[PDB]
């Protein structure tokens, strides 16, 4: 499927490979949880693995189902 | 490089 990926400088959403049909969205109190925090690494995936205690990636089985918690251009 | 909850800039907003 397609899921927003922050891989690129800007923001966008492409169709994962023939190995991922899900969608994720990392998150962690970045080095600025004070103002920023929670780094969403929008992207795609075939599922949701273990994950870290601080750095966790969401999961979904639909396109644009793992958007940003602040989605917005510029 | 991510959309950091801060914004959507490739560098913590």
């Amino acid at each position: 499927i397609v899921c927003h990926t922050t891989a690129t400088s800007p923001i966008s959403a492409v169709t994962c490979p023939p190995g991922e049909n899900l969608c994720y969205r990392k998150m962690w109190c970045d080095a600025f949880c004070s103002s920023r925090g929670k780094v969403v690494e929008l992207g795609c995936a075939a599922t949701c693995p273990s994950k870290k205690p601080y750095e966790e990636v969401t999961c979904c089985s639909t396109d644009k189902c793992n958007p940003h918690p602040k989605q917005r251009p510029g | 490089f991510r959309y950091y909850e801060s914004s959507l800039e490739p560098w913590d907003d």
